[PDB]
């Protein structure tokens, strides 16, 4: 058995997406494009952050 | 490192010590310390307790 | 809901309080009794 | 004065993690930990009483 | 992690285990890991050890 992580908060802009963490132990985000070039990312997080794309 | 012992028929105590490295694997992509109540369930694999040939 | 000033009052004794977290409850799991749900952290730690 | 406690019966409850890695009903359980002072002192709540017969 | 536990009046142990996340606060703009005899004094708030109502 392995545990969920809580949601976060999001707030939208033009053609952006805002998001803002709150993780309790390290957690792994990724994001990929849909379409014929992927573009993957991969990171880390082990504190409170917040991220743009 | 890693030590065993016991103690002997006369109050006598016994040990012996030897190194090593010990890190158990992670499963999912988060690491956790110990059990949850909620959550979710994936494979992995265990000693079972028989005595059998 | 994760910044200075989630929750306010107008005086250490009054009664009225103003609240703007998020409150989510969840499904319980087979088999056990509990009431289990999805809540913001506090706002005034994360400051100190 | 302990004379609030004269009408009053412990109880059982669920705990996660019973010391094996599975669940199981135990006679002394957890509640909420607080963590408010300074100075690191805990305080802790738990199913059964102490101090009385 | 946090662990409590009692002995049964029959000779039989019981334990029960729950995830924790333990840091005290830093006070002043030094880190120590004791109390020292020759210092300065600070403020600081506490638990009083009282059955008052």
């Amino acid at each position: 058995r392995v545990p969920k992580a809580r949601n976060p908060t999001v707030t939208y802009g033009k053609n952006q997406v805002t998001m803002l963490l709150y993780p309790d132990h390290p957690t792994l985000l990724s994001y990929r494009n849909m379409g014929q070039e992927p573009n993957y990312h991969e990171e880390w997080v082990t504190h409170k952050k917040e991220v743009t794309l | 490192t890693l030590t065993v012992g016991f103690t002997d028929s006369r109050k006598i105590s016994h040990t012996c010590t030897h190194p090593f490295h010990h890190e158990p694997p992670v499963i999912g992509r988060e690491r956790f310390h110990s059990r949850p109540q909620h959550g979710k369930e994936l494979p992995c694999s265990t000693y079972v307790q028989s005595t059998a040939a | 809901p994760g910044q200075f000033g989630d929750i306010q009052s107008r005086t250490p004794e009054s009664k009225d309080v103003y609240a703007n977290t998020q409150l989510v409850l969840q499904r319980p799991a087979a088999g056990t009794v509990h009431v289990p749900y999805s809540q913001a952290p506090s706002g005034f730690k994360y400051w100190l | 004065n302990f004379n609030v406690y004269k009408a009053t019966r412990p109880y059982l409850a669920h705990c996660p993690d019973c010391g094996e890695g599975h669940s199981c009903h135990s006679p002394i359980a957890l509640e909420r930990i607080r963590n408010e002072a300074t100075d690191g002192t805990l305080k802790i709540q738990v199913s059964l009483q102490i101090g009385i017969k």
